[PDB]
């Protein structure tokens, strides 16, 4: 079956667009994520790794 | 549970529904615009005319 958008319905009716992103925090090589810099490694040292 | 029924011509059939306006859908019969349920119409040419 089929729809029948018209810009006169009022809100509710009208057609929406959407779009949804999936996600999934297991363990494995991350490739994607936010914009950082690195910093050298240190070892022997209590840090905030 | 609202049940009515009435006789009107063929080229206001068509008119019989929500955001309707014209001939049939200002002057003999208006709906609202969130309504919900079913319309129900068929044929009676041969026992009406």
């Amino acid at each position: 079956r089929s729809y029948g958008f018209r810009p006169t319905y009022g809100v509710g009716h009208q057609p929406y667009r959407v779009v949804v992103l999936s996600f999934e925090l297991l363990h494995a090589p991350a490739t994607v994520c936010g914009p950082k810099k690195s910093t050298n490694l240190v070892k022997n040292k209590c840090v905030n790794f | 549970v609202y049940a009515d029924s009435f006789v009107i011509r063929g080229n206001e059939v068509s008119q019989i529904a929500p955001g309707q306006t014209g001939n049939i859908a200002d002057y003999n019969y208006k709906l609202p615009d969130d309504f919900t349920g079913c319309v129900i119409a068929w044929n009676s040419n041969k026992l009406d005319s």
